[PDB]
């Protein structure tokens, strides 16, 4: 289970989102739209990091359940390319 | 099978690349970076 | 270690074959078979893979028939990048599938002779023949086969070159015919009755009449196991059949009205 | 220099002399061709020459002739990539192009298309480079190796093999001593494979050889020279038995149904 | 632009034909067996042509990719389903008055034949998705191992090719026909060989077997001549290695 | 108008037929031996035809690769096709308002005919991703040395379509059948080569060479005429001695 | 609304054709070799409710690549932006009117399989445009020289053809009627003479026509057209009546 | 319910209907045997109409065949998404691409790349699948996993007695649509012709023949004795 409390949440200021379309000034709207695009890119980046982490973690916990259960003595040879092939994990974003 | 015509995308670099590079960082590394970034944006919470 | 699943192999020769397999299990060489039809051979191949109990997956399972274009089984030794059109990254596959493993050769006789030559060329030295410019790469994995095809016959035909044919000569298995096996057949018949009663979780195994088993014996039974599995569900298809024993076994799917 | 033959499964009869001739022929890089039967040491001879790939930098290039399927085989000759085919990728040069200077081991399949062999022969005769495009051929030397597995001048008469390709090929042949010919270390290499088999089995000790078994070994038609001998060796080894009996039954024909 | 002249009066007349043709850019054929060296003579014409500083480089007819035949003489400009690049023209487009010896013409596709039949048309180079064709003068030359009339009776090449046949295809004399400097050719070839053989000289030498070789099939004028020369030399490799009992039979079972 | 080789009565009849046909924008075809050079007549006609100025098309048949007319004739100037996109020049698109001589359409895929049929009959086509087909004002022309009379009889043409491809074909006589302008063609060739070889003067041919032409069955006619010209060029020898032995069968090996 | 030949049986067939013409049920249109009676459908569509409705026609021989998005439903979504730059697919172009097909007997029968579905209410959904269709755009097809024995020959799906039409479209033999022969003959002669800017029609020999009346009519109306043109050019003179009939430009002298 | 269209008075049609009704309650995948056009998917229509999950969107709709990357986008979005929860169709099963067929079968249970939605898949085929397996044109594993319980259809030759009723029904519907005053009447010649009418197709054949026949008849006053049939051809 992903540490959702340790997972930050990116919130967009909806008051600014409602205070830009009414802006009869184009510069304010353009700056707001650029800020929104950047913030959306950042939030999507964090979310993609979290989701890829969760998928690869499921793959590893499946691989390292013996390492999880019996322990480091029963720690199987685990590699990223093998894990990526096994769980269809990212080929380079994961790396 | 053979060769003729047919067949047919791309990713992004720099800005998308910087956003992706931010994620390879540590957890609290991402948290402090998020705090510093949110220090600027007037349209985020 | 890991235990192979139960198989109704009550034939005394079948037990002997199992024993031969058992001796071969520590060994690691080619494993061929007479490929009896309707007869569950690669199940035994799995019992082998299971007998090896190798870490990771060495029990590859792919035939030849779907490799209709030569390219498909050609891509059992896949493509790396950009040979023809790269529809996806690292078209390689099915080769590392038994990375440290073994290969199950099904529908092997249908394979192209050029394809066969490529396979054999892979056999000994192990070189990775990846389509597209690159360097080869071996891997410590094995292979095994099972086919109704008559190897001496094909040698007369020369369908595959003789070099490969001998290169495969390391373990043979002539599965008994479906018409050959009778007592094990009824044994597995009751076994499948029970197994269906379990998997469907129907309240009652109906049973079968003595006439039911006898008539099933009078059935063509072309596949001792494959036909039996279809017959199992064919009787399981009937509704209320589980409550009382019935001899209603659906041979022909096209049979109607 | 000289590298130890990782295998010297050789015949004192004349494969000693054959190996000697090979060693004499080895230093140059001129046309290199051999000859032999189904499974008759010919890969092993390939290894012989690859060790005879003199000095260092012996780039072993294998030309599995009956491979390459149908279509892109043409590229496998010359070189793919650029934007040429249904794809685009970096310059994966043809297999001959991929190896510059390397050892060109011919698989003695005898390609069905004479023109395809001729196209390889034209590149084989010389390389002028493909500055126009990677679709073409380039400026590469290579050591080259051929062998025979069938009747050459017959096919010349049979029209199976082009005379011009044949004339360039076989500048100096290398025939092989068949199982029906070599027959030299039969018992010797026999026990050689036996010891290899015991060590593989981690076996206790060699039970021995039966006089009946040795008589059969002499009587063997040996349809395959090198491997089929080793094949039956493995056959008996797997057949195995008590250490009490040196050898039991015949492993020459495993195909035969088990008693 | 020369080699180990076969030193023949026929060779003299053939060279005369070449020299007479030298300025001309007319398309040219040849029917030469392996070891003829007609290709070498052809390229000798190419360098010695009026376009001495001309771009003269062949391309085996057998070469072309199954579908790239248009991409063979012409070269990719735009589209073509590549989706990128494909802006490079053809080596034949790269010719422009230069030479590309049409070797291997004995086997090109009838499809290839007709596409070239278009190339036989004066100028007008069309590329994929093109705007305006290119009338690009280029010097044409070819050689074959077989008989053009033989193919014609077979209909093997379309008579369009016979139209494409333009300059009088000089032909190399047969080995039995050539028979010009066999000892001398052996001498030069063996000089080169001993250079490669790195042995000092042929102390054996001798010439009775030279006349015996005068009684030889010699299927390749240079393909077999020097081939057998080296075969025998390497089997010898000794200083005192004479023309006696040296055989050309690499396929044959020696003792 | 244009340099026309020949003044035969049948040739004159053909010329008058061209004069009559000139208004007929209706497409038709011409039947001639390879090397006929009828295309030249077609071009002279088209210039003299209603397109006193228009487009002009050569259009080698064997010139397309699994690529439609919107990749062959129409062009994909309307881009947005599969794969990348751009502005793509188109032949039948470019041709509209001009001269469209189809080249040796005998060798043509059944698919090619499949497209061209509707391309011609209505004269409206559409392209790579277009709304409307419009129509072309070009002149639809063609010829092939084959006798389609057997081709579509073999089925090798859609005889319905090929007939619809034709309005009233014209076929030039054979020169061997014509058998007349031998002297004039010879003289023109002599002067032309004397210029080309930069020669001083034409030696002339003995009446023996005239009779050789009289026997020169000449399977190439104008093609064979130029072939004989080539023969003379190699047989240049001396201008003082008149050309004695002209007939050069290059397929016959000399000596 | 056009110029063409007519016969009593031809008139009856045209009458039945008009009777079907307002009706929206598609029928199978089979024509003589030298018929190209597509104009009949053109009248029918005018005689159909599509008198002001759509009238898109395409010949099923002219494709592009293994599959054409424009053939049924496509746009500029190959990769990258994925934009319905021209969502308008074939039926989207032809919606609500005449969807006329030519070159029918001559495409990949897989396309026929594909056609069968679009034939049944389209429901074509492209990346450019997704729509359930079932839009009653007038369906009709032509180039019907083929035979149901081609299904016996296995040319295409007999089921596709069987579901294709519920009613017929015939074509009386041109060699059969030969009634308006001189009539349409003079008609085409005048049309060309105007096109030829010719002075006038000099007439023709009745013997010439009667000899010309001997013909298998292999090219039917097309044969008539080409024959008239050739005979006119051979006449090349409006002075004397055209006593000559150009039997075949496949000829020599 | 849904209008007694093709209400098969052949008691065999009723029995097929009863089996289908039992399967209608079942949410397990299912298929039916018949010929298309010889009654293309009419039972599929009934099953969607007899949808117990009546609000369940039986979008279904799988007779045809799409493109390659089209199968890519459909399986990995339409497919289960196209008919979420609801009923899943399949026809021209002989027309599937091998990659496409593998994708479908894997979705039915599970795949091997390194799940699905909805319930009650429904299918039918127009050709003898066992011969195709003998030809080896698909995965027999898919064949079995599909072959839990089927719904055959009566042949047109088998569909014999109720044929007069079906013809009359088609006549009623047609005259309603055709604006004809009335079905002009049954004639012995027409009935005998229909008896001879082999009608390789069942529904499409009879319907198209009747359409041609009525269009020919055009007289609600005048019954048609022996109207011939052809929906195409020249003269
Ligand atoms: N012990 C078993 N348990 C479950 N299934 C079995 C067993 N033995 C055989 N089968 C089934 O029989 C089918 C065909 O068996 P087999 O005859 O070995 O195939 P082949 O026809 O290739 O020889 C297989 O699909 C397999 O599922
Ligand atoms: N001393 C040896 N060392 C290794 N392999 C040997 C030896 N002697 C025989 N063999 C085996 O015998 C065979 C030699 O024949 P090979 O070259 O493979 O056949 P072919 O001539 O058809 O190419 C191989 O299987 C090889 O492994
Ligand atoms: N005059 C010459 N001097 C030296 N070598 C020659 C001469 N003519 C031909 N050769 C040899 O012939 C070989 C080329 O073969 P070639 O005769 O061109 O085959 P083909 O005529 O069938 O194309 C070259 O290796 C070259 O050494
Ligand atoms: N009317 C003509 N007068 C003189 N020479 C002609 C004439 N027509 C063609 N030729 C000659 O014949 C050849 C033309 O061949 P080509 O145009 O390829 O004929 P084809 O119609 O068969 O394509 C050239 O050598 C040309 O000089
Ligand atoms: N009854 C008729 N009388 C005269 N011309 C006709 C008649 N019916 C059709 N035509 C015309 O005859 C021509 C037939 O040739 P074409 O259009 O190529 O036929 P198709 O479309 O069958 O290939 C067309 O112009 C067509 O409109
Ligand atoms: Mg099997
Ligand atoms: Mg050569
Ligand atoms: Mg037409």
């Amino acid at each position: 289970e992903l540490n959702a409390d340790s997972i930050p949440r990116l919130k967009i200021n909806q008051q600014y989102a409602a205070m830009g379309n009414s802006a009869r000034n184009d510069a304010d709207g353009q700056f707001i739209r650029s800020n929104l695009q950047e913030a959306r890119w950042l939030i999507k980046s964090l979310e993609s990091r979290n989701d890829t982490l969760l998928r690869v973690s499921r793959c590893i916990v499946e691989q390292q359940q013996a390492f999880f259960e019996q322990g480091e003595e029963y720690m199987k040879p685990m590699v990223l390319a093998d894990i990526a092939q096994a769980v269809e994990m990212h080929e380079s974003t994961i790396s | 099978m053979k060769q003729g015509l047919q067949l047919r995308s791309l990713a992004m670099t720099p800005q998308l690349q910087q956003a992706i590079r931010l994620l390879q960082l540590s957890t609290l590394e991402l948290q402090q970076e998020l705090q510093q970034a949110l220090e600027s944006n007037p349209l985020l919470e | 270690a890991e235990y192979k699943d139960n198989l109704l192999g009550e034939a005394n020769s079948f037990l002997e074959v199992l024993e031969q397999v058992s001796h071969l299990a520590p060994l690691d060489k080619p494993v061929l078979i007479i490929g009896e039809r309707g007869t569950g051979k690669e199940l035994i191949a799995s019992r082998l893979h299971y007998l090896s109990s190798r870490w990771q997956g060495p029990f590859i399972s792919l035939n030849c028939a779907a490799l209709n274009e030569n390219l498909l089984d050609s891509e059992l030794f896949g493509h790396e990048a950009g040979a023809f059109t790269g529809a996806q990254k690292r078209h390689p596959g099915r080769f590392e599938r038994a990375d440290g493993g073994t290969l199950f050769l099904d529908e092997l006789a249908t394979a192209p002779m050029m394809v066969q030559e490529k396979l054999l060329r892979v056999i000994e030295y192990g070189e990775l023949e990846r389509v597209g410019g690159s360097q080869p790469l071996q891997v410590n994995v094995r292979l095994v086969c099972a086919t109704n095809a008559d190897l001496p016959a094909m040698v007369n035909e020369g369908t595959f070159r003789a070099d490969l044919l001998d290169r495969l000569a390391f373990d043979v298995v002539q599965l008994p015919p479906l018409r050959e096996r009778e007592s094990d057949i009824m044994l597995m018949a009751e076994y499948f009755a029970i197994q269906m009663c379990r998997e469907i979780k129907l309240p009652l195994f109906p049973g079968f009449t003595e006439r039911a088993r006898e008539t099933l014996l009078n059935y063509r039974w072309p596949g001792n196991i494959r036909e039996l599995k279809n017959v199992v569900e064919r009787s399981v298809y009937r509704h209320g059949t589980s409550d009382y024993p019935l001899d209603d076994i659906i041979i022909d799917p096209f049979k109607r009205r």
